């Protein structure tokens, strides 16, 4: 008769016909990802639009339950995950209008080129022809070109679509009772009713704010380094009390620095760390590989792969005959099917990228058990926090020592160590202060406190003062640069990148914390520590049914995102660098540019 | 030999009976359950019975725990239930190379829906509509209206819980 006997009744019939509807349509998206076909890919259109289709049908009857009358929290939060209105509540006209920007924006970004002034024949786009400079050229005006000739040709045309988007999409979230899009995107961490775990809306900025406070002095002396070492690849361009010119960094954006390694080694005469040899030595194959996987999640007392797992997985190319898609992906098809797509060879880092995806499916295998609507990570940052600590132990030569594939006489030098150490905050701390702002300025403009004829300027003014970047050439508001990334003119969230790296290192603290762990954060191995799988399964086995507060409590015993993890793996890198940076500026000005003069 | 190498089960809503009654069975270890409630199976081959009933069905790999007495669920409430002085044996092992095609078999059911719980070795086959709210279905699908029956989907490469397995049950009268 109630209200909520009525919706655990629906959910019920949700959840078995979803579970069924959502197999065809793994089954079918399988095909085509593993055989590349005309036929493969209509059966997955179709099984996909039959997915789509069941699951608006039932978030329209799930609405005729008002979640106001339902106490039962994991029955309300199914709901919740059902009636999702979205764009629905906006009016039939602007609906049409919302779709067709976004639409028309996706396919200006992926399907846009701009011809070399040289050749006008030879055009390249974006992917694979101007990635390639950016992240291969050592020319300081070949890598300007591609840099600005992208943010002007794409991006202007993205920049009244974009004020387009902005303005629609803050009537949907104004009339989803919220108070900008960018407050809606927030909701993503949201978690209300629970004592001692809410986390509102807000809340999000403050933690982000401070927590990245106390990652500015690393990045300073990061910084201040590469800054150093890029004055000796391009001479005359760089000052050193000045930002980073912005087409320098190794990729389109400056998000990862990783690119920079080459130029920015400590050390380069020492061989970096890589038992690719070694393996192929031993004739590993794919199959030794996720065995050793299998073995690594077992020693923490994890189950081992299920048999449909060996069965069915693509764990190598099928042959040229047929074409797959070798994007390492980790499937949890539903019905107690979890597969592995990936075109393994026989190196490093498939072997680590394989202890990644297995983590994929641990994780997808411990909430299997939960309702269809629960399957999930705790929020949009645990499910690759997980997958990426499972390369961490396995990477160290702890454990590479542990299965043969280093010898029991190695030289674990600081030298190679801080050379390691150095590629890692090229990617991991090189993208905090990216990703922070590129946030930080749209939550802004969602929320008005950048007017359309300032975005530009607060762009940049941020990008000198926050990331220490600054462009090469001046951006008025006829430039929209935020949008030549994929992220924003895709319309995707962006601070989960943020959160996903301080999740990392706050579970890997906590694990090699029960794992006993003597020595650095950074040489640890969590193998054969049956107290760190079991905290860790703790959390695993919950999926999204709690709040995520509880489930990262589970592993680290605090029920708040925390950066003190991240900066103690790091904290060996920081001493080297405050000692390399005693003869250079540390910090920077916001005033020098290279094209005022 | 007919009604365990049957080509095809019942439905577990429409469990079919069948009387036995006229150890190699306990000695074959392809048997993936074999849970007795009455006595040890060397022991009731040689054993005073009238009547020895056999009802058989399919079930997913999950559900087999919920054919023992006591025991609480879908299954057990609204398919096929055992009293809590059941003597007899329940024997189970997995069919999935017969009942699962790669298109996917649709073919068994069972009873999502059902007023109230069934009793021991009661018996429900109707196809009327379940109402979950105050206005009722009068025959026909709909908001808060259910059909009570709803299908198995068994692939081959469905999860062993998700698996389908063959079940007969052993109904013994124990006389005194
Ligand atoms: C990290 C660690 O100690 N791993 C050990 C390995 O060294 C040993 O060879 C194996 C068998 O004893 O058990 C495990
Ligand atoms: C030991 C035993 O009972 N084996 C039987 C076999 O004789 C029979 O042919 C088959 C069904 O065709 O089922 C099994
Ligand atoms: C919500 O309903 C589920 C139904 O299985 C039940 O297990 C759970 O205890 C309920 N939560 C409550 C009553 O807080
Ligand atoms: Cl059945
Ligand atoms: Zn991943």
């Amino acid at each position: 008769s109630t209200i909520e006997e009525q919706a655990k009744t629906f959910l019920d019939k949700f959840n078995h016909e979803a579970e069924d509807l959502f197999y065809q349509s793994s089954l079918a998206s399988w095909n085509y990802n593993t055989n590349i076909t005309e036929e493969n890919v209509q059966n997955m259109n179709n099984a996909g639009d039959k997915w789509s289709a069941f699951l608006k049908e039932q978030s329209t009857l799930a609405q005729m339950y008002p979640l106001q009358e339902i106490q039962n929290l994991t029955v309300k939060l199914q709901l919740q995950a059902l009636q999702q209105n979205g764009s629905s509540v906006l009016s039939e006209d602007k609906s049409k209008r919302l779709n067709t920007i976004l639409n028309t924006m996706s396919t200006i970004y992926s399907t846009g080129k701009v011809c070399n002034p040289d050749n006008p024949q030879e055009c390249l786009l974006l992917e694979p022809g101007l990635n390639e400079i950016m992240a291969n050229s050592l020319d300081y005006n070949e890598r300007l070109w591609a840099w600005e000739s992208w943010r002007s040709e794409v991006g202007k045309q993205l920049r009244p679509l974009y004020e387009e988007y902005v303005v629609l999409k803050n009537e949907m979230a104004r009339a989803n009772h919220y108070e900008d899009y960018g407050d809606y995107w927030r909701g993503d961490y949201e978690v209300n009713g629970v004592d001692g775990y809410d986390y509102s809306r807000g809340q999000l900025i403050e933690d982000v704010e401070h927590t990245f406070e106390e990652i500015k002095p690393l990045y300073e002396h990061l910084h201040a380094y590469v800054r150093a070492k890029l004055m000796n690849a391009y001479p005359s361009y760089i000052s050193p009390i000045g930002c980073l010119p912005a087409h320098l960094l190794g990729d389109m954006w400056g998000r990862f620095w990783t690119n920079l390694y080459s130029l920015t080694v400590p050390f380069g005469q020492k061989p970096n760390i890589d038992v690719t040899d070694a393996m192929v030595d031993q004739a590993w194959d794919a199959q030794r590989i996720f065995k050793e996987a299998e073995k690594f999640f077992v020693s923490v007392g994890l189950p081992n792969m299920t048999q449909g797992f060996w069965e069915n997985s693509m764990l190598t190319d099928p042959g040229n005959v047929q074409k797959a898609v070798c994007h390492p992906t980790a499937w949890d098809l539903g019905k107690g099917d979890f597969r592995i797509l990936m075109c393994t060879k026989v190196t490093m880092d498939d072997f680590l990228t394989a202890h990644h995806e297995m983590g994929h499916i641990q994780y997808d295998m411990a909430y299997a058990a939960q309702p269809f609507l629960l399957r999930n990570g705790a929020n949009e940052g645990f499910h690759e926090a997980v997958g990426e600590i499972m390369s961490l132990s396995a990477a160290t030569p702890k454990h590479l020592k542990s299965i043969g594939l280093l010898s029991p006489d190695f030289q674990e030098d600081n030298e190679t160590e801080i050379n390691f150490l150095l590629k890692q905050a090229l990617t991991i701390v090189g993208t905090l202060p990216f990703t922070y702002m590129l946030e930080k300025w749209r939550w802004m403009v969602f929320k008005g406190e950048i007017p359309k004829d300032q975005w530009m300027k607060k762009w940049w003014e941020m990008k000198r003062e926050i990331v220490g970047v600054v462009e090469p050439v001046p951006h008025d508001e006829t430039y929209c640069d935020p949008a030549s990334l994929f992220h924003v003119s895709n319309d995707y969230s962006f601070i989960r990148y943020y959160t996903r790296t301080l999740y990392q290192f706050q579970f890997q603290e906590a694990l090699c914390q029960a794992a006993k762990h003597e020595g650095p954060l950074h040489k640890c191995d969590i193998s054969n520590s049956t107290e760190a799988g079991q905290k860790l399964f703790n959390m695993l086995r919950l999926g999204k049914s709690e709040p995520w507060t509880l489930a990262l409590e589970n592993v680290v015993g605090a029920k708040n995102m925390n950066v003190r993890p991240l900066l103690n793996y790091f904290e060996p890198l920081f001493t080297w660098l405050k000692d390399q940076n005693k003869n250079s500026f540390v910090g920077w000005s916001t005033d020098w540019s290279p094209y005022a003069d | 030999g007919e009604v365990f190498n049957a080509t095809r089960f019942a439905s577990v809503y429409a469990w079919n009976r069948k009387r036995i009654s006229n150890s190699v069975l306990y000695n074959s270890a392809s048997f993936s359950t074999f849970k007795c409630y009455g006595v040890s199976p060397t022991k009731l081959n040689d054993l005073c019975f009238t009547n020895v009933y056999a009802d058989s069905f399919v079930i997913r790999g999950d559900e087999v725990r919920q054919i023992a007495p006591g025991q609480t669920g879908k299954i057990a409430d609204y398919n096929y239930k055992l009293p809590d002085d059941f003597t007899g044996c329940v024997i189970a092992w997995n069919s999935n190379n017969l009942d699962s095609k790669v298109g996917g078999n649709y073919n068994y059911l069972y009873r999502l829906f059902r007023k109230s719980n069934l009793k021991p070795f009661e018996r429900d086959i109707s196809t009327e509509i379940y109402q979950a709210g105050s206005t009722p279905c009068n025959g026909v699908e709909g908001f808060n209206c259910y059909f009570p029956l709803q299908s198995y989907g068994f692939y081959p490469t469905n999860g062993v819980g998700y698996q389908p397995y063959r079940v007969v049950v052993l109904s013994f009268e124990l006389l005194h």
